[PDB]
């Protein structure tokens, strides 16, 4: 619905660097770049290309929103998120602190305070002890 | 929390686009 449509929407809006309404492979490397990846020009044109259905060589909106729309099988979606709490805990110690949640946000661009980064954590934060677990993300990210 | 779900989307469709 327009909630889930318009949250999609602000993913994009993280990746759509210029604002010009698509994700060009330059701005795809940039994102990943930042989230400790490092992939070659050609991974980047391959995924660029994977989700490209008007072959148009960039991905807009609807394109992306069809991408995060695609119903993921439960044992994948498990897998996805696995996947994404890794990109947070950088330290690899199965817990995300406000310090990882801190790097994560500003490296995606995202402006915040340590107020409001503190203030993710609490909220995510349960089980009350200062760092968000996997359970935790979890909750959160469903 | 909306913070998260946004940022947490993103993540995801660097996931996503990997395979
Ligand atoms: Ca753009
Ligand atoms: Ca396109
Ligand atoms: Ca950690
Ligand atoms: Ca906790």
């Amino acid at each position: 619905t327009e909630e889930q449509i318009a949250e999609f929407k602000e993913a994009f809006s993280l990746f759509d660097k210029d604002g010009d309404g698509t994700i060009t492979t330059k701005e795809l490397g940039t994102v990943m770049r930042s989230l400790g990846q490092n992939p070659t020009e050609a991974e980047l044109q391959d995924m660029i290309n994977e989700v490209d259905a008007d072959g148009n060589g960039t991905i807009d909106f609807p394109e992306f929103l069809t991408m995060m729309a695609r119903k993921m099988k439960d044992t994948d979606s498990e897998e996805e998120i696995r996947e994404a709490f890794r990109v947070f805990d950088k330290d690899g110690n199965g817990y995300i602190s406000a310090a990882e949640l801190r790097h994560v946000m500003t490296n995606l661009g995202e402006k915040l305070t340590d107020e409001e980064v503190d203030e993710m954590i609490r909220e995510a934060d349960i089980d009350g002890d200062g760092q968000v677990n996997y359970e935790e993300f979890v909750q959160m990210m469903t | 929390r909306r913070k998260w779900q946004k940022t947490g989307h993103a993540v995801r469709a660097i996931g996503r686009l990997s395979s």
